[PDB]
């Protein structure tokens, strides 16, 4: 009945696919700006330069991954609470994915139904990737050919707690995998998207850490919301 | 006249990087975006070398091997197939559908712009 | 029953460390450039650059080893043979380990008993990763800081089979794990070593596949020398 | 009347790339490769900012920073904790033995002498 060692060698084969490109443009851009010094311009050469800067995140977004994976295997992961403001914390993560969401064309929005200031009792580290992981979610899953794409966070207080809503125009996930999204290692598979399942996985960790849950309402096509409700816990 | 090659490829980020070293040796890029913009991009002009990825959106890099060989004014033109897909059984198959060389991501550039020159001859 | 899972996670854990350290080292080298442009001398420059073309060639290997972990348990890895003369093949590789060789002091010897060329009927391309894989392993895991550190590659033929042996002043494999090494991730654990413990059984699989076998001799302290033994063939 | 600096590690590529930036700077640069060798250099001067890596061979960077503690003449030194770890158990216990900030590899490295900068005044 231990059907996971299965998923775990598959999980191999996701941290393949996500270092292999990140690789090849590190180790291209690397080698033509060494034996190509004379046939670069400074404007070619800083973006070149920006180039290897940009995946080298990206392979450090895949450590951090791993890091977290084995703190939901240790069953370690721990949150330290300050007194953080909500608008303040959602705009600094909504400000940081804006330019990433420019490269694939998403308009990242922000509205509130309640009055900034939001203070909470929150750890704002995890809590902004768990932002950062529920927008890069809804920019890179969005649909790619249609007009006025956009992915929107709403901040809203209901039941006592704090709701947040991350809507978007995305493709949608279908009615028969939308329990499993939240498991550990699981993808809708649908071509050569990089991805590892772990992204919600962590993301349900921190909220339900947090003292609150997580759920999603989407539909076929049409789009995404994610629901994160937390409490203040003064 | 400088030569002119096909650039395929979903990847932007490879595009760029591709082109400015083919542009290096004095050749003339086009860029397609995916194997059906590629096709498209077939009908204004015949390229003398294709550089091919396999997984793209829309339309796969060995549908594009298959409708190339298969059109006479498409069928000498030397395709190289710059993949990720390093598989033992990938590369037999691109081969078999018309390539003339298959090479893994990552890769050199050195080492693929002299097989470019390689086969531009 | 089932510790293959335990043994697979810690193999995780150890794909991470693999990923730390070549990471911070091309972050931090591309984006000193980035800031420095106006502060880099062209022989910094270039040598900066040359840092991070290296550690992305050690982030390569990682990659192509998870690549060839998924033929393991496929069992899908196949030897593509053709006559190549083995002297030209081992001079092939311990000039491709000779520069990562004199920066962790230690040099490459190559002590044939049998006159070249020797012909056989093997993988060039798959072999090369077993003389490498060993070579590598004989400057890794090499003495402490004592002098006169080799490495040495005796050619043979013996019963029949072209015999390989890869000797070094190593620290010495201890006799409670000679009987272990080549089972995958195992290594012996005995501090800032990267080590991921696969090495080993890529190269076992390579050698059987050939039809030949291999075996380690290896004392405390004295070294070890690896035997590799792979018949010749039409 | 510049600033001088003990660099702690045991990789000359870190080595390389933390005493470049320091240079930049105008602070003086004085390399270990382990933490042995950087308490028989602590007796020929006294430092005014420490980085200290934690993986290290012979004397890792947690005995290092007990011994800091210890002679009250190193004892207000301030340390900087440049380690590959990231456990909020790694990170709380080198903050009890001493150190001002600890940051986790891969750093950055504007922000890493921003924070020198921020320990030096
Ligand atoms: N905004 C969205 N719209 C549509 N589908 C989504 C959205 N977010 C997630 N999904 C689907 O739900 C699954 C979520 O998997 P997840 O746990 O995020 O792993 P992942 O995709 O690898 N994340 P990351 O590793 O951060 O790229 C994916 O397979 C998606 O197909
Ligand atoms: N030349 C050598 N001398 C002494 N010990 C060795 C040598 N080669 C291998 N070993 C031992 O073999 C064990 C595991 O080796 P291996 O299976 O190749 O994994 P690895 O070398 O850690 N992985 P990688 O280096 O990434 O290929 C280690 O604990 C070493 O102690
Ligand atoms: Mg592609
Ligand atoms: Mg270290």
């Amino acid at each position: 009945l231990k059907r996971i060692d299965r998923m775990k060698t598959e999980f191999i084969a996701n941290i393949s696919h996500e270092l292999r490109a990140p690789l090849t443009a590190i180790k291209a851009y690397a080698e033509t700006i060494y034996n190509s010094l004379g046939e670069l311009d400074l404007s070619t050469l800083k973006e070149f330069l920006e180039v290897i800067i940009d995946q080298s995140n990206h392979l450090e977004n895949l450590l951090n991954e791993l890091l977290d994976f084995s703190r939901l295997e240790r069953k370690s992961l721990q949150i330290n609470r300050e007194k953080v403001d909500l608008c303040d914390l959602v705009e600094s993560a909504v400000n940081a994915i804006k330019e990433f969401a420019s490269s694939h064309n998403v308009n990242v929005l922000f509205e509130s139904n309640v009055p900034c200031p939001v203070e909470a009792y929150i750890d704002p580290t995890r809590i902004r990737q768990v932002l950062l992981n529920l927008l890069n979610n809804g920019v890179k899953y969005s649909k790619k050919d249609a007009p006025d794409k956009y992915v929107k966070v709403i901040l809203d207080e209901k039941d006592g707690g704090v709701l947040i809503i991350v809507e978007d125009n995305g493709i949608g996930i279908p009615d028969h995998a939308k329990d499993r999204i939240f498991e550990q290692f699981y993808r809708v598979d649908s071509y050569e998207v990089p991805g590892t399942g772990l992204g919600l996985a962590i993301t349900k960790e921190i909220v339900e850490l947090h003292g609150g849950r997580i759920w999603v309402e989407s539909e076929v096509g049409k789009g995404s919301r994610f629901f994160v409700w937390i409490p203040k816990d003064r | 006249m400088s030569k002119k090659v096909l650039l395929v490829d979903d990847s932007a980020v490879l595009r760029k990087i591709v082109s400015f070293n083919l542009k290096k040796e004095g050749y003339e890029v086009i860029e397609a975006e995916n194997g059906q913009i590629a096709l498209e991009k077939l009908s204004e002009f015949t390229p003398d070398l294709i550089v091919l990825d396999i997984m793209m959106p829309v339309m796969d890099g060995f549908t594009v091997l298959k409708k190339l060989q298969e059109k006479e004014e498409w069928k000498r033109i030397p395709v190289i197939v710059l993949t990720a897909k390093g598989g033992e059984e990938d590369e037999s198959l691109a081969l078999s559908l018309g390539a003339r060389k298959v090479m893994r991501k990552p890769f050199s550039p050195s080492q693929f712009i002299e097989e470019v020159k390689h086969l531009l001859n």
